[PDB]
């Protein structure tokens, strides 16, 4: 046994060193497991007290000011502009203030909002967070698509049985993709949108809004896309604002929002201009001067 | 095998980008290295020396540099090694002679009374230390004993003479007198007679005068020449503003030493706003004379970094005129009191003088 | 497991021996006067026959900014690479020389970005001078992009770091080519991927000042409408051959290469 | 050095991608180095076992050889265990790479997910892929338990 | 024990990261999360048991 102690000592130390390093990885894993955040619940009875599905989206903004850390600087400064139910709203505000303020009020994503912010009239705090965003549409700027069946991509959460999904991908935009898809509706996207279009997600968002009864709508700036896409978006907004009665645009191409029912503009911390019509937009040459 | 040894040589995996790791490297705790410490003992470490035995050639000088504990041990080892080696020689020669086995026989011992090695060791002690008890004589029998007696006496005298010389050079050491020379912990820059100068105070504590004192002074800054040279530590000499220019000084009371910052000084462009800790400057002072008792030359070394300087302050007067004689109140040796001074550089003051003096 | 490691080593050596004896860019005696001097230019990409470029007869000394244009896939990138010497040569006399070879600047249609600091990604192992650096980045309009990057010039650009988009990659790639301060410059479609007039012409104006100061060539291979014709020399090609590299008057007489 | 002198023909360079050559430098060279680590073993372990067997017979006799032969005859079974372990590990590791790629794509557009409330679908899909990889890992755990 | 630990830890990690504020994702470098999800998970899966 004294002959075997000579290497038991060595391998005990070696295994101890290896165990130390591997448990450091466990410490880092558990450290990320200690991020006890993102409380998802409802601090109210949500069966009937809040709106089952937002329809008008009357923004009774009660001096809702958002700041993520609430100590560095605010993103909104008492942003109070009432929404325009029954008509589109194209607000080509500066991305500095308007974008952050709108996202926090509509999605409750930036929880630290000084005061209260309510969409659909009832407070957004008194509904489940996942449910609150499950009955609302939104589009983004940077295209983000994964790989999978398109019929399992348009409505994955609800597992809809509607065969109209293919119609949305054949009528709203990218008609030729149906012939380019060997599978059709069940066809699996290739490499997360390899060479389809910049706005394949636009068709998916339209399908979700048409399915999930998403009366309200959110729009974001287009980095680069054919003008026909904005024309189809405008027509979809006319459909969304004549039937669902609400659609909100946010970008910095002013001429996109120029042809709209309403308009707003934000500057350096909060909203700087508000107007129910678009006549004041041309009257206040500040808007189009920033454009061109 | 208890060790974790198995089939995993590939180690092929993709790891995401990692940045800003937690490590104790936010700040550099170590400050600027002092070129010479406040007690002499320069803090410069030689490296990559191509040794050629020069350290070991001068054993005598090496012995002097040794501490007294190690010198005593080497002193002891030298004597003990010689004593014991010749004890073997005396024991072996007697043993070979056959006069070690006792008996009432015809044999007559060459070295009487040698019975064991213990008596041989004691006889070696007697011969080399010249104790000469004489119970263990050297007889006329074997001539080799006479030869070895001559050799042992000569070797003992040589080792005694060498150790005497070393002890005479070690008891004349004055490295423990140079440590009673005192420099103020922090030096000052303050105006005198209208011209700025770098004052300082140096004093002697004991009563034994140091003859022919000599206060040199050097500035140690990295230098980039107009030609582009790179000297990491350039040493520029510094005057002493003495009445005759020479470096000599007579030190009984703690005198004030100051470098008048003339047009040819390397301090000529220093401002108090650039006198922080991480300023690459250092002022060395070298007080070398001959101690009157031992006659051995000594040095005293001190340094003043940037942070050690104290702008615009004057040393407190120390000497007083008491009843019998003068007094030196060493409790005020290093006390500085602020004096009304400009914050301008030396060249800024020169410019101000250049214009103000030329009123007409 | 010892024998297993020996077996794995045998597989690795088989793999390494096959790789080590693959094709080499030193073929056709590649490794042992006008800059763009090509007599016949029977280039190739398959080592033994099957050429994809030939009939190259262009003689161009220095100080000749010559924009290469043509149809899609008509010997544009192939000839740009062949100018450096990476194309297998069968029957063609070429003598590159400059006032032996020089730091031939270049780029491709495909963005290549080092997984390094953005400022490093621009200087590319060259001495860091802020004078030309500021001019080139301003011309490249990468500063507006750096107004959103957290560390800006310090972010880990490219793969193994900060993920970006095609447009930003184009700006960075062309900036790296400009800053190198080389007496020849071989661009490759800086305009096809990103086609904004203002920023492209800003870089063009900055290129005009510096290039012409050193009389350095700039082969702006592209199909941009504005400078499709130029007051400087031009070259056009189709189906792996070039007609004539000179004035635009012959192009008008052809009545086929006009806008 | 042979990267520098290598042509970029689509026939050649279009087949050996950057991933392939990176794997070569990593996998092949590390396992070739490990061969050079264990080269003395194949020159000694033969002598080690031979000398051990010889003087083990001298010490005790024939039953010691029988016990040693049990170890020798169990070597083929343990070689198979190590072989099956490595094979199952590589299958599990390629499966883990697929799952890791899905999670990269998931945690890449998280904003586009949560705003569209696409957290549940991708989370459930990753869990199902984890179940597949876990069955493969269960075979791996079985084989390594046999090894110990 | 090692296999059971890996399974439950992985599902807890997936649940926690999925249900996290999106501002945390945009603020975190996302290389740390990916590292502790890919490389660290591999180490606890195929090394810590043995
Ligand atoms: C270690 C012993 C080495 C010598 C062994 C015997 C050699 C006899 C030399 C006789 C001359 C013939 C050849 C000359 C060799 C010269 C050796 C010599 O000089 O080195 C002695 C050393 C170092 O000196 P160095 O730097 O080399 O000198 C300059 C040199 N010539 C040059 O090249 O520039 O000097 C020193 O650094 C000090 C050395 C003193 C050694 C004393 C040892 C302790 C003795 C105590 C016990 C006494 C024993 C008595 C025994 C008696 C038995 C009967
Ligand atoms: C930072 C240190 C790192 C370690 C290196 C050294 C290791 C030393 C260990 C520390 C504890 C030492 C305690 C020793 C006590 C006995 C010796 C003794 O009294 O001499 C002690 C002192 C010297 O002291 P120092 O501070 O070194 O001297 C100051 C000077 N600056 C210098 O260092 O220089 O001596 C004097 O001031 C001189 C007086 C001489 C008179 C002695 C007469 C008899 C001596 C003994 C002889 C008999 C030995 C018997 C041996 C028998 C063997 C068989
Ligand atoms: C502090 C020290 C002072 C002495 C301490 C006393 C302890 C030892 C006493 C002793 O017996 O000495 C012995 C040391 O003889 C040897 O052991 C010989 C060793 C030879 C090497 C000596 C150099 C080292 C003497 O042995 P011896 O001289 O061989 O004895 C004589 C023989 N007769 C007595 C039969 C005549
Ligand atoms: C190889 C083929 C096997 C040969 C078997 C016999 C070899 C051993 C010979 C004996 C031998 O060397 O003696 C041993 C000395 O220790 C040593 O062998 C020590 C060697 C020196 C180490 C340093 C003590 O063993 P022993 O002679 O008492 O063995 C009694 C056996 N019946
Ligand atoms: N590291 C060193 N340690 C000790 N002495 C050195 C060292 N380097 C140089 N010297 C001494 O400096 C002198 C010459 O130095 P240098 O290295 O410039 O030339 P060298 O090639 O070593 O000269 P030489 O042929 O004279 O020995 C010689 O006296 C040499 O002993
Ligand atoms: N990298 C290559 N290696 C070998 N042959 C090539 C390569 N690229 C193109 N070819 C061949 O040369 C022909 C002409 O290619 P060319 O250089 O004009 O392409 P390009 O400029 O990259 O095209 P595009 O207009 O699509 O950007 C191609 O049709 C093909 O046959």
């Amino acid at each position: 046994y004294a002959l075997m102690v000579s290497n038991y000592l060595n391998w005990m130390v070696r295994n101890l060193a290896d165990m130390e390093i591997q448990l450091g990885a466990v410490k880092r894993i558990h450290a990320l497991l200690k991020t006890e955040a993102e409380s998802y619940e409802g601090l109210l009875a949500p069966s009937l007290i809040p709106k089952n599905w937002p329809d008008q989206g009357k923004i009774q903004i009660q001096n809702l000011s958002v700041r993520y850390d609430s100590s560095l600087k605010p993103v909104l400064k008492h942003v109070n502009t009432l929404i325009s139910p029954g008509q589109k709203i194209g607000i080509c505000g500066r991305t500095g203030s308007g974008k952050s303020s709108f996202s926090l009020a509509f999605f409750r994503m930036v929880d630290m909002f000084e005061g209260r912010i309510i969409i659909d009239g009832i407070d957004i705090a008194k509904l489940p967070l996942h449910t609150l965003r499950s009955r609302l549409s939104i589009i983004l700027q940077d295209p983000v698509l994964f790989s999978g069946t398109i019929r399992f991509n348009l409505d994955p959460e609800k597992k809809c049985s509607d065969s109209t999904l293919w119609e949305a991908l054949e009528i709203a935009q990218l008609k030729l993709v149906v012939k380019a898809l060997p599978g059709g509706l069940d066809a699996i996207i290739t490499e997360g949108g390899e060479n389809f279009s910049q706005g394949q997600r636009q068709l998916f968002c339209l399908a979700r809004a048409f399915v999930r009864k998403t009366s309200i709508f959110i729009m974001d700036e287009a980095t680069a896309s054919i003008d026909m896409a904005t024309e189809n978006i405008l027509q979809k907004v006319v459909m969304t604002a004549f039937a669902d009665r609400t659609v909100v645009t946010i970008a910095h191409r002013v001429h996109t929002i120029l042809s709209a029912d309403l308009v707003m503009v934000l500057k350096r911390g909060a909203i700087l201009e508000f107007d129910k019509p678009e006549t004041l937009l041309s009257q206040k040459d500040s808007v189009f001067a920033s454009f061109v | 095998m208890l060790s974790r040894k198995g089939i995993i040589p590939e180690e092929y995996v993709l790891t995401r980008l990692a940045e800003d790791p937690t490590e104790p490297r936010y700040r550099t705790r170590e400050r600027r290295a002092r070129f010479v410490s406040k007690k002499g003992n320069c803090n410069v470490a030689h490296k990559n020396i191509r040794e050629q035995g020069r350290f070991l050639q001068d054993v005598f000088t090496t012995l002097v540099d040794l501490k007294w504990p190690h010198t005593l041990l080497i002193f002891t080892m030298s004597f003990l090694c010689s004593w014991l080696l010749f004890a073997m020689v005396w024991w072996l020669i007697a043993f070979a002679h056959g006069d070690l086995a006792p008996g009432e026989g015809t044999n007559v011992p060459c070295v009487t009374s040698i019975h064991s090695f213990s008596s041989a060791f004691l006889f070696s002690i007697e011969v080399q230390v010249t104790i000469g008890f004489g119970g263990r004589m050297v007889t006329e029998e074997c001539p080799l004993a006479i030869l070895i007696l001559i050799v042992q006496n000569i070797v003992g005298l040589m080792i005694n003479a060498i150790m005497l010389g070393c002890i005479f050079m070690k008891t004349a050491q004055a490295h423990r007198r140079a440590e009673t020379l005192i420099f103020s912990k922090h030096a000052v820059i303050t105006l005198r007679h209208g011209r700025l100068c770098f004052m300082l105070r140096v004093g002697d504590l004991r009563k034994s005068m140091i003859i022919s004192a000599t206060i040199h002074m050097q500035v140690v800054r990295k230098t980039t020449s107009p030609e582009g040279e790179v000297v990491p530590l350039h040493q520029v000499d510094i005057p002493m503003e003495n009445g005759v220019g020479g470096n000599s000084i007579f030190l009984v009371a703690p005198l004030i030493i100051y470098h008048v910052i003339d047009s040819n000084s390397p301090l000529y462009d220093l401002a108090p706003s650039d006198l922080h800790h991480h300023q690459d400057l250092e002022i060395i002072v070298i007080l070398e004379g001959v101690v009157e008792t031992t006659g051995i030359t000594t040095q005293a070394r001190t340094s003043y970094l940037a942070d050690e300087i104290l702008w615009g302050q004057r040393f407190v007067p120390i000497v007083a005129e008491e009843d019998g004689r003068y007094s030196v109140d060493y409790s005020k040796f290093g006390n500085t009191v602020k004096v009304p001074t400009p914050l301008c550089t030396a060249r800024q003051l020169d410019e101000d003088r250049s214009l103000l003096d030329a009123l007409t | 497991s010892v024998v297993r490691s020996t077996v794995k080593a045998l597989v690795s050596v088989q793999k390494l021996s096959e790789f080590l004896s693959s094709a080499e860019i030193r073929e056709e005696q590649c490794a042992p006067n006008f800059c763009v001097q090509i007599i016949g230019g029977f280039f190739t990409w398959t080592p033994d026959g099957i050429p994809t470029l030939s009939n190259i007869t262009i003689r161009i000394p220095r100080g000749q900014l010559t924009m290469i244009v043509g149809q899609v896939g008509c010997g544009k990138s192939s000839l740009l690479l062949a100018t450096l010497g990476e194309m297998q040569k069968v029957s063609g006399a070429v003598f590159w020389n400059s006032n032996s070879r020089g730091p031939v600047a270049y780029a491709s249609q495909k963005p290549w970005l080092l997984n390094a600091t953005v400022e490093e990604n621009i200087t590319f192992e060259s001495p860091f001078n802020k004078q030309r650096y500021k001019m080139v980045i301003e011309a490249c309009s990468l500063q507006p992009d750096i107004d959103i990057l957290p560390h800006g010039d310090q972010t880990q650009i490219g793969e193994r770091g900060i993920n970006l988009s095609g447009g930003q990659r184009q700006r960075i790639s062309v900036a790296r080519a400009l800053y190198q301060q080389t007496n020849v410059v071989f661009l490759d479609d800086p305009f096809s991927a990103l086609d904004v007039h203002l920023s492209d012409h800003l870089m063009q104006a900055g290129i005009l000042e510096l290039l012409r100061d050193d009389k350095r060539t700039v082969v702006l291979v592209t199909h941009k409408l504005q400078y499709l014709p130029h007051a400087d020399w031009i070259i056009a090609m189709k189906d792996g051959t070039i007609q004539r590299e000179g004035t635009l008057k012959d192009f008008q007489r052809s009545e086929c290469q006009l806008f | 050095n042979k990267i520098m002198h290598m042509s970029t023909s689509n026939l050649s360079m279009g087949e050996m991608t950057a991933g392939q050559i990176c794997n070569l430098v990593a996998i092949d060279t590390n396992q070739l180095m490990w061969f050079f680590f264990l080269c003395p073993n194949l020159w000694t372990m033969p002598v080690q076992i031979i000398v051990g067997v010889i003087l083990l017979y001298y010490i005790l006799g024939v039953s010691a050889l029988i016990g040693a032969a049990v170890i020798i005859l169990l070597a083929p079974v343990q070689y198979f265990v190590a072989t099956k372990l490595s094979q199952a590990q590589r299958t599990t590791l390629e499966h883990s790479n697929e799952r890791l790629k899905q999670t990269n794509e998931m945690l890449r557009g998280m904003k586009l997910l949560k705003l569209y409330a696409w957290e549940s679908i991708f989370c459930s899909r990753v869990e199902v892929t984890r179940r597949k990889e876990m069955t493969s890992l269960r075979a791996f755990a079985v084989y390594t338990s046999i090894s110990i | 024990t090692g296999l059971k630990v890996a399974k439950r830890l992985h599902r807890s990690l997936l649940n926690r990261i999925i249900l996290a504020p999106m501002r945390f994702f945009e603020t975190t470098p996302l290389g740390s999360i990916l590292n502790r999800f890919s490389s660290d998970c591999n180490t606890i899966d195929q090394h810590i048991p043995s």
